[PDB]
C-alpha cells in the first residue's frame, strides 16, 4: 500500500522514467518506524523542499531585479542594487530573527496535533497527506483567512484535479530545485551552469549560516519608541 | 541475415558469432549504427571538404565571441573545423546526440512502439518516433520525426524492407572503410586519398579541445 | 468556422486546435477581439495620419490650462499623439475601455442577455446589452448603444449573421496582418514602406508614460527589440 502508492505517484509523476529510487530510500527504517511513516516523512519533505524551492526562485527574481515594497520597513536600509544574495545581508538582525521565527511559527502549526485534528486529519507518518496545511482553526484568537487557499477559489475543485495539481506541484518543485541552486551554485563557483555565466555576481558570504553577514541594528519603528 | 553475397558466407575469424542471442543482437546493432554514422560522417565529410558554408550566423549565433561561420569554415579540414567549435556548440550538440541515443535506448518508448530487446537488440536498427501518446508530453508536438519525416517509406513490402535492411549493413560497410580510408588518406599514409584533403587534427577521437573543467589535458601529443 | 476559404483549410501549425472547448472558446473570442481591435487601430491611425484634427479643446479642456487639440496632434503620426495626452486622458480611456470590457465580459448581464458562458465563450463576441432590466438602473439610463446603436442591423437572417460573422472573422485576420504591418512600418521595417509614416515610439507597447507613481521605468531603452 505504501510502495505501491509511491509507485503510482512516480508513474503518474512521469510516465517514462517511472519509479527511480537508486539510493532506496524507501526501503530504510528512518527511524525504526516501518515503511508508511517513512514514506510520508519524505514525501512531505520533498513537498517542503520544492515549494520552498519555488518561493525562493520567484524571490530571487524579485529582488535581483530590485522590486522593493516601499517606505519605513526593513527595505529601506538593503541598498538599491546588491543582487539577491545580499538582500539577506542588509536587512536587520532582528527582522531575519522575526522571519525565521514565523516560518517556525507556521512549521509548528503545520505539524501540531490540534491543528490537524482541527479539521479531521492526522499525521504524515501517522498516516496523513503529505503536504496538507491545516486551516488555522485551533489558534485561540480567531484567524481571518486561511494560507493554502487564503480567498477560497480552489474549494470546487474535483479530486482528480487536486491529483493533477499535487503532481504538477511535485514536478515544477523539482525543477525549481535545479533552478535554484543553479543560481547559488553559480553565484559561489563560476562555470558551472554554463547559461549563468557572467550574469549572477559571485558571493563571499556563507549561504548557509543565517546570520553570518548578519544585518545592523537598528529601529524603524516609529510613535512610542520606547526601545531605542 | 546469413550472407547478402553468395560468395562471402559469414566470415567470423574473431569466432564473435555463434553466441549468446543478446550479444548477437548488440553486435548487430553496433554494426548497424556504425554503419549510418559512417555515411552520415562520409556525406559530411565530403560537403565540409568541398565547401559549402552557410550563410547564416546572423546576430546571436556568435555576438559576445565575434565568430562569423565562413571564419569557422576557414580553418581546413573537417576535424578541424569540429576543433574550431565553440564549446557551448561542442557540449550542445552531443547532449542532442546523447538525449537521442537515450531514447533510442529507452524501454517504454520502445515497448509502446510495438519493439522488444531495449538493449538495441532485436529488431535492431530502430529509432522510437517522436509523436502520438505517453512520450514527449509536456509541450514540443515534434511535428517531424527522426526516421520517414516527409513520409517517403510510407508503404514497403517486408521483402522490400528486408531487402534496404541488406542494402543499409552493405552501404555502410562500404562507406565505413571509405570514410576510414579518407581520414587515414587525410592523416598521410592510405593507398591513394590524396584529393588535397587539407591537413589533419591529433586524432579525431579527443572529442573536446581547449574545453574548462577537467580539459587541461596535454596528454594528446604522445601514446605512440 | 470550419474554413471560410477552401483553400487554405485547418491552419494550426502550433497544435492549438483540437483541445478543451473552453480553450477553443478563448482563442475564437481572442481572433475576434484582436481582428477587431487591429481594424479600429488602422482606421484611427490612418485617419490621424490623414489629418483629423477637431476643433475642440475649450473650457479648460486640460485641466484649468487650455491646450488645444491641433498642438496633441502636431507631433507626428499616431504614436506621438498616444505620447503627448495628459495622464488623466489615458487613464480615464483606459478606465473607460476596461470598464466596457468587463461589462462585456459579464455572466449576470450576458444570461440577462440570453447567452451563455462568459468570458467570451459560448457565442463569442457578443457585447452584452446596457440598456432595459436589471442593468444601469442607477440613472443613467443609456440612449444608445454598442452594437447598432442607430439599428441599421435590425433585421438579419441567421445565415447572413453566419456570413457577416465569417467575413468579419475573415477582415479581422487581414487586420491583424496590416495593423501590425503599419506599426512595423513606422518602425522602419516591412515591405514598401514609403509614405512618409512620421517616427515610431520605442515598441509602441509602452503604454502611459510620463506618469506618477510607478512610471519611473528607464527600462524602455533595450531588452533588445
Ligand atoms: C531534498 C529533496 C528531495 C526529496 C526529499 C525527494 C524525495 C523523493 N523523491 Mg525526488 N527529486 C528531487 C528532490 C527530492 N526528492 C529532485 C531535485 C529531483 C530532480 C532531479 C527528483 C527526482 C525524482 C524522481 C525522478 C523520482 C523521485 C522520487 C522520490 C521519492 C522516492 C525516492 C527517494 O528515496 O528519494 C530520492 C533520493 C534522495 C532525495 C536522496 C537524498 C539526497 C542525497 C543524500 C544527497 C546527494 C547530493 C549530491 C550532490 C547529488 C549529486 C547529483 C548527481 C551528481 C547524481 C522520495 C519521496 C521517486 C518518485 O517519484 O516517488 C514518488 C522518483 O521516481 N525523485
Ligand atoms: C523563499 C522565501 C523568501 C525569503 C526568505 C524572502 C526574504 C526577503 N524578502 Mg521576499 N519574496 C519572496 C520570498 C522570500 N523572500 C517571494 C516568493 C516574493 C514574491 C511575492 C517576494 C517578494 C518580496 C518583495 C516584493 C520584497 C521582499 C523583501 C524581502 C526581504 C525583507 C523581508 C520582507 O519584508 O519580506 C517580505 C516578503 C514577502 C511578504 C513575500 C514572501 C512570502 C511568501 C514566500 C510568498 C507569499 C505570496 C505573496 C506575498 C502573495 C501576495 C498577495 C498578492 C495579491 C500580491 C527579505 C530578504 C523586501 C525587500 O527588502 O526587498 C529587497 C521587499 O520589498 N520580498
Ligand atoms: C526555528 C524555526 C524552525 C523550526 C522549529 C522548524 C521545524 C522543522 N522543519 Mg523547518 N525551516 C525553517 C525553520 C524552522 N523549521 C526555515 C526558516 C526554513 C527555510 C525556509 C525551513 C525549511 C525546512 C525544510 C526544507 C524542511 C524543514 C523540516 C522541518 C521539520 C524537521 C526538521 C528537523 O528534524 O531538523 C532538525 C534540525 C536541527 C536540530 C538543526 C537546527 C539548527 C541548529 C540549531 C543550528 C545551531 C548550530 C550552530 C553551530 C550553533 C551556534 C552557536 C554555537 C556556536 C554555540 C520540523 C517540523 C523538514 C520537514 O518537515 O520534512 C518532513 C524539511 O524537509 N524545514
Ligand atoms: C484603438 C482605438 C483608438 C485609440 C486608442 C485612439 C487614441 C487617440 N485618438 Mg483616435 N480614433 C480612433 C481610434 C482610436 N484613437 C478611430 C477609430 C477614429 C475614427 C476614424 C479616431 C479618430 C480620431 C480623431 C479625429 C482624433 C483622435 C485623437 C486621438 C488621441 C487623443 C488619442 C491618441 C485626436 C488626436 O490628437 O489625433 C492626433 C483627434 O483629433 N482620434
Ligand atoms: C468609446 C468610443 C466608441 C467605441 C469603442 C465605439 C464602438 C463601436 N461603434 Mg460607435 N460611436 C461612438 C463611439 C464609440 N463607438 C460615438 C461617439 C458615436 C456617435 C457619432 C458612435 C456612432 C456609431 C454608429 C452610428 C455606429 C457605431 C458602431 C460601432 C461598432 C462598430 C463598435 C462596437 C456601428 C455599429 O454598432 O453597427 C453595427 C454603427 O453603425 N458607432
Ligand atoms: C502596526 C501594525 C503593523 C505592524 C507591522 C510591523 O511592525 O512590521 C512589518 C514590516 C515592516 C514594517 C513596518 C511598517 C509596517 C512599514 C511601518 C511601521 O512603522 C511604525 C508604526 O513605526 C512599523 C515597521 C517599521 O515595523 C515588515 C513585514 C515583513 C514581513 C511580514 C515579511 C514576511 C516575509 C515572509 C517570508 C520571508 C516567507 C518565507 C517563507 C515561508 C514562510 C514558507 O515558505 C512557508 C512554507 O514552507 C512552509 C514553512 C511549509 C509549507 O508546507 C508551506 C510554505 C511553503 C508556505
Ligand atoms: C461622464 C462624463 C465624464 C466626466 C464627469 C469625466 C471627467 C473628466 C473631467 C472633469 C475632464 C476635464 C478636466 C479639466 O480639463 O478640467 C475630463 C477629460 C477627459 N476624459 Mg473623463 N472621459 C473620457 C476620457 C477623457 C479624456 C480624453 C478627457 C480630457 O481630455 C479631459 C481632460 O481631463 O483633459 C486633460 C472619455 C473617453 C473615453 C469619456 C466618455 O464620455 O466616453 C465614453 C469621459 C467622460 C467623463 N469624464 N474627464
Ligand atoms: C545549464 C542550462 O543551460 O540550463 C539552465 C536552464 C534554465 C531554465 C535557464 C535555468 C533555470 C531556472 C529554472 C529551472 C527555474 C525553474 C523555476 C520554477 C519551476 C519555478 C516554479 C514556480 C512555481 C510557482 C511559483 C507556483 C505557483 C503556484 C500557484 C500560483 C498556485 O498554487 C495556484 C494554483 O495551484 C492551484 C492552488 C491549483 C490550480 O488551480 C492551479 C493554480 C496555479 C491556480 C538554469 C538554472 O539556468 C539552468
Ligand atoms: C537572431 C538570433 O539571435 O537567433 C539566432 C539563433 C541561433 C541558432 C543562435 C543562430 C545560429 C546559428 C545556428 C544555425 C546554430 C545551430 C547549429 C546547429 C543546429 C547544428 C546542428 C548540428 C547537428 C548535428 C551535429 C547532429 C548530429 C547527429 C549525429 C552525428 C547522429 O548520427 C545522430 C544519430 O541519430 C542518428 C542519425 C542515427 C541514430 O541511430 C544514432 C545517432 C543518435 C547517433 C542564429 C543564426 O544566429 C540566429
Ligand atoms: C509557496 C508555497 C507553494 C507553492 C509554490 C505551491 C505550488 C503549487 C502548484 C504549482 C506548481 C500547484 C499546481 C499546487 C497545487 C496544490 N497545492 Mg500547492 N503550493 C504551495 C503551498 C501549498 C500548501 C501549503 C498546500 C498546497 C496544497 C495544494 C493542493 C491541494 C491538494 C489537495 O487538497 O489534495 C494542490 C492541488 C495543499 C495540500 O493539501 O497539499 C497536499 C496545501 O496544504 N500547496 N501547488
Ligand atoms: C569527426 C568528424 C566527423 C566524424 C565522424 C565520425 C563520428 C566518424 C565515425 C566513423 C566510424 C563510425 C568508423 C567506424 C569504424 C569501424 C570499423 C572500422 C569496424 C571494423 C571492424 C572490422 C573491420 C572487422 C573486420 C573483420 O576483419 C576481421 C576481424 C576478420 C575478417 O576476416 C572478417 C571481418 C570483416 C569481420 C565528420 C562527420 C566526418 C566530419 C567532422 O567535421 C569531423
Amino acid at each position: 500500500s505504501a510502495k505501491a502508492d509511491l509507485e503510482a505517484f512516480a508513474k503518474e509523476c512521469n510516465p517514462v522514467v517511472g519509479y527511480w529510487d537508486p539510493l532506496g530510500l524507501a526501503d530504510l527504517p528512518l527511524w525504526g518506524q516501518d515503511q508508511d511513516a517513512v514514506i510520508g516523512w519524505l514525501r512531505h519533505s520533498e513537498i517542503k523542499h520544492g515549494r520552498i524551492a519555488m518561493a525562493g526562485f520567484v524571490g530571487y527574481i524579485a529582488h535581483a531585479n530590485g522590486f522593493r515594497f516601499g517606505g519605513i520597513g526593513p527595505q529601506n536600509v538593503v541598498p538599491e542594487g546588491a543582487s539577491a544574495p545580499e538582500v539577506w545581508d542588509s536587512i536587520p538582525f532582528l527582522a531575519k530573527l522575526q522571519i525565521i521565527g514565523a516560518i517556525g511559527v507556521l512549521e509548528h502549526i503545520s505539524e501540531d496535533k490540534n491543528f490537524l485534528a482541527a479539521d479531521g486529519m492526522k499525521h504524515y507518518m501517522r498516516g496523513g497527506k503529505p503536504g496538507y496545511f491545516p486551516t488555522f482553526s485551533a489558534n485561540v484568537h480567531p484567524m481571518p483567512l486561511n494560507l493554502f487557499d487564503p480567498f477560497k477559489w480552489s474549494k470546487n475543485a474535483s479530486p482528480e484535479k487536486k491529483a493533477k495539481g499535487l503532481v504538477t506541484e511535485t514536478n515544477n518543485g523539482r525543477l525549481a530545485m535545479l533552478g535554484l541552486f543553479g543560481f547559488l551554485s553559480e553565484s559561489k563557483i563560476p562555470g558551472s551552469v554554463p547559461a549563468l555565466s557572467g550574469i549572477i555576481p559571485s558571493y563571499d558570504g556563507d549561504y548557509m549560516q543565517p546570520f553570518l553577514p548578519t544585518g545592523p541594528d537598528t529601529s524603524l519603528w516609529t510613535i512610542g519608541n520606547l526601545w531605542a | 541475415a546469413k550472407k547478402l553475397n553468395p560468395t562471402v558466407g559469414l566470415w567470423d575469424p574473431l569466432g564473435i558469432a555463434e553466441t549468446s542471442p543478446e550479444t548477437i543482437g548488440w553486435f548487430r546493432h553496433a554494426e548497424i549504427k556504425h554503419g549510418r554514422v559512417a555515411m552520415a560522417a562520409f556525406v559530411g565529410y565530403c560537403v565540409q571538404s568541398n565547401g559549402i558554408h552557410f550563410p547564416w550566423n546572423i546576430q546571436g549565433w556568435q555576438g559576445t565571441p565575434v565568430v562569423s561561420f565562413a571564419d569557422i569554415a576557414a580553418a581546413g579540414g573537417p576535424a578541424d573545423q569540429w576543433d574550431a567549435l565553440s564549446t557551448p556548440a561542442k557540449l550542445q550538440i552531443l547532449g542532442v546526440i546523447g538525449f537521442l541515443e537515450m531514447w533510442s535506448e529507452t524501454s517504454v518508448v520502445l515497448k509502446a512502439d510495438g519493439q522488444e530487446h531495449y538493449v538495441r537488440g532485436g529488431k535492431p536498427g530502430y529509432f522510437p518516433k517522436l509523436s502520438r501518446s505517453d512520450e514527449m508530453a509536456f509541450p514540443h508536438p515534434v511535428p517531424l520525426n527522426l526516421w520517414d519525416p516527409f513520409g517517403f517509406t510510407s508503404k514497403m513490402t517486408p521483402e522490400r524492407k528486408e531487402k534496404a535492411l541488406l542494402a543499409e549493413v552493405n552501404n555502410g560497410r562500404l562507406a565505413m572503410i571509405g570514410i576510414f580510408g579518407m581520414i587515414s588518406a587525410s592523416k598521410g599514409l592510405q593507398v591513394p586519398g590524396l584529393d588535397t584533403v587539407g591537413i589533419k587534427p591529433y586524432a579525431g577521437e579527443v572529442m573536446a579541445p581547449f574545453a574548462a573543467g577537467d580539459a587541461s589535458l596535454p596528454f594528446v601529443s604522445g601514446m605512440l
